[PDB]
């Protein structure tokens, strides 16, 4: 969605 | 007594314990057993290779056993650990066996990183190890017999798995030892020790000469074969070749008198005087010839007595005809011996150091169906969202369910008193104000702990430059710039990180900001709010008017449609499948894991039942949206356009949008919060990975 992707 | 042996090859002694801790330690949970394990099984595996490798000393099966449990395990490690795949820089040195090498040297060398080759010369050295114990034998004793026996088929078996695995795993050219046409040659001459073995047993037992003779024979086709091998190559210890041929001489003479005492034992006397002579010849050429490498004296001795008696017994009495060796049938041959196959484990009570740790094959899968997962779920989540967002945006700018509720122009509509009760119990206007006012200073936390960090980086380094400057010599260490570039690149990337966050607050801020006004309106007592919303003389055929009703029904409709969206996204997220197991099953009973067919199969197991669903949402929604619009330009006809009610009309239309808003932004706020708040756990761990790295240098 709007806030960016925590993954590593 | 002499039999060939091979010597042991040597090995530079390498790091096994770190690279390996390496690869563990950035797999599973530092802290943690599945951490813990798998260091104290890898440093007793490093332990275990110098053991095994590092001396070539001990002679017996204390240490052979040790080298076998060296190869076991060295196997069992393969499918863990990516060596297959290359970034592990373990490189393994041997030098060859024999000092050959196909150029003019006096040795060769080969270091590579690859476990294949590592396990090739293991294996040699098993093989080479159970040679030298077997040619240690003592052969007039039984545990003699079958000690060499059994290590010479073992060997044998050794270099022959080592003929059809060389090429294959190490990927170069091998050393001339380990190279296939040698080790076929090596394997073949232990075969033929092996017969040599048994040949000696079965006269040891008094055997009848008539299986003597062909097991004597066997062992001279094994020991004829490996001498012709070698004819056209010089690849064996200098010694190999005279004594192979010394002992295919013996086998023939041992064969031909053997099968002298049967002629015998029939009343052919020219044939027992025709092959004790060639008996005869063979030894007494291998007695002059080969004098160094055997003694033949008692053999002879024994042929001649039976010769001489023969021919006094075949001159005076029998008179037999002797003839040419050419018109003699074939003596038979009769093998008891066989290459053993190697499959691990060799070792006696074998044990896997690694057997827990979970292979590489399942890994990258277990992995790789995450991320199917993962758009499949997303992909049905976002769908949704987009549709429900998209309906809501033409309900409000068509003025539905309000419209059709809207009684007279007096009250506010059932729908919009529902809608405001729901925002007021909310938290009203201070929820959204409140999470607005706070998302900068979570924001303002999380750029604290990225520049602290990096300064903690930028203060080390400084002095440490101040200090190699100063103390040229008494400071010699990698600059801490070398030492600091990863962490500063997770740094730039948190950095970029960052950038879009604030655009995205820039967002919601904006929306928040063209909406507060409409939504603090929404959020006034029921009385208060009906005074701010324009009264208006209502369009009176709207008692049984059957457009209403169909209107009625069809946002019934479209309400349980989107009401459901919601329990199908929870039921999307709150399921999933433990997926090792299925990936597990299908290593140990096929070649290889294929896990594109395999997770397809079951994400459509699992997942299918909702994403079908997921799509009989959006097709149904398509159709309601459709007959709608166009039912609902037909009761625009029983409404007429004047002042009163088209202002009552924007203010219903904007009081719904402003529903929708507050909907929307409280979902979007609590999305920052969140992720300002994890982004906090990620730039801790990060401040403290700085300061261990700035206190261990």
């Amino acid at each position: 969605n709007l806030y960016p992707d925590l993954s590593e | 007594a002499t039999f060939i042996s091979v010597q042991l090859k040597k090995t530079s002694e390498v790091d096994l314990a770190k690279p390996l801790v390496k690869f563990i330690q950035q797999t599973y949970p530092s802290g943690g057993e599945e951490q813990a394990q798998y260091c104290r099984a890898a440093e007793e595996l490093s332990k275990l290779r110098r053991a095994a490798v590092g001396r070539p000393l001990d002679k017996h099966e204390g240490a052979l056993e040790t080298l076998l449990r060296y190869y076991d395990q060295i196997c069992s490690i393969e499918p863990k650990f990516p060596f297959s795949e290359n970034q592990i820089c373990l490189t393994f040195t041997w030098k060859d066996a024999f000092d050959k090498g196909s150029l003019f040297g006096g040795s060769v060398k080969l270091a590579l990183a690859s476990l294949g080759y590592e396990k090739s010369c293991v294996l040699f050295n098993c093989a080479a190890l159970a040679s030298q114990i077997a040619a240690e034998q003592n052969l007039d004793n039984d545990e003699g017999l079958k000690i060499a026996a059994k290590h010479y088929q073992f060997a044998s078996g050794a270099f022959l798995h080592i003929k059809e695995t060389v090429l294959s795993a190490l990927s170069r050219e091998p050393t001339v030892d380990i190279s296939p046409d040698t080790v076929g040659t090596l394997s073949l001459i232990m075969l033929a020790q092996a017969q040599e073995v048994f040949f000696l047993k079965a006269t040891r037992d008094k055997m009848k000469d008539a299986i003597i003779a062909k097991l004597a024979n066997q062992a001279a086709d094994y020991f004829g074969d490996a001498f012709k091998q070698c004819q056209y190559k010089d690849t064996l210890p200098k010694e190999v070749f005279p004594v192979l041929a010394a002992k295919h001489c013996i086998m023939q003479a041992n064969a031909e008198y053997h099968q002298s005492i049967l002629a015998k034992q029939q009343y052919y006397f020219g044939e027992e005087i025709a092959r004790l002579q060639h008996a005869a010849e063979l030894i007494k050429t291998v007695a002059s010839r080969y004098d160094e490498y055997v003694n033949v004296k008692d053999f002879s001795d024994k042929i001649n007595r039976a010769l001489a008696a023969a021919k006094k017994d075949n001159d005076f009495i029998y008179h037999d005809r002797v003839p040419d060796l050419k018109d003699l049938d074939p003596i038979g041959k009769a093998t008891l011996v066989k290459s053993t196959p190697v499959n691990v484990p060799i070792s006696q009570k074998f044990t896997d150091l690694f057997e827990k740790m979970v292979p590489v094959s399942v890994q990258q899968s277990l992995a790789a169906y995450n991320q199917r997962k993962a758009d499949l779920v997303n992909r049905s989540i976002a769908q949704m969202r987009e549709a429900t967002t998209l309906a809501n945006g033409v309900l409000a700018s068509l003025n539905l369910p309000a419209a059709i509720e809207d009684v007279s122009g007096d009250t506010v509509p059932q729908s919009i008193l529902t809608k405001s009760r729901s925002v007021i119990e909310q938290g009203g206007i201070q929820t959204v104000d409140q999470l607005i006012k706070e998302l900068p200073e979570l924001l303002q936390r999380n750029r604290e702990i990225l520049d602290e960090s990096l300064r903690l980086l930028d203060e080390e380094e400084a002095t440490d430059n101040d200090l190699r400057a100063k103390f040229k010599e008494r400071w010699q260490r990698t600059p801490s710039n070398e030492l600091y570039k990863p962490l500063r690149a997770e740094g730039t990337n948190f950095r970029t990180v960052l950038d879009k966050a604030v655009q995205a607050d820039g967002q919601v801020k904006e929306c928040y900001q063209s909406h507060r006004d409409t939504i603090v309106l929404l959020c006034k007592p029921e009385p208060e709010l009906n005074a701010a919303i324009p009264s208006a003389n209502p369009a009176k055929t709207m008692q049984g008017s059957e457009v209403v009703n169909v209107l009625k029904s069809l946002l019934s409709n479209l309400d349980e449609v989107k009401k459901e969206r919601e329990g199908l996204e929870n039921d999307l997220k709150s399921v999933n499948f433990d997926m090792t197991s299925k990936f597990l099953t299908a290593l140990a009973q096929d070649g290889v894991i294929n896990e594109e067919a395999l997770s397809v199969t079951e994400l459509d197991r699992v997942y299918g039942g909702l994403t079908t669903k997921v799509q009989e949402s959006l097709k149904k929604q398509e159709g309601l949206l459709k007959n709608i619009q166009v039912s609902h330009q037909e009761f625009s006809k029983m409404k007429q356009s004047n002042n009163e009610a088209n202002l009552r009309e924007e203010v219903l239309k904007n009081l719904a949008t402003a529903y929708d808003n507050f909907v929307e932004l409280v979902a979007n706020l609590k999305e920052g919060t969140k992720f300002y708040n994890e982004l906090t756990e990620i730039l801790v761990r990060f401040q403290n990975k700085c300061s261990d790295i700035v206190f261990a240098r």
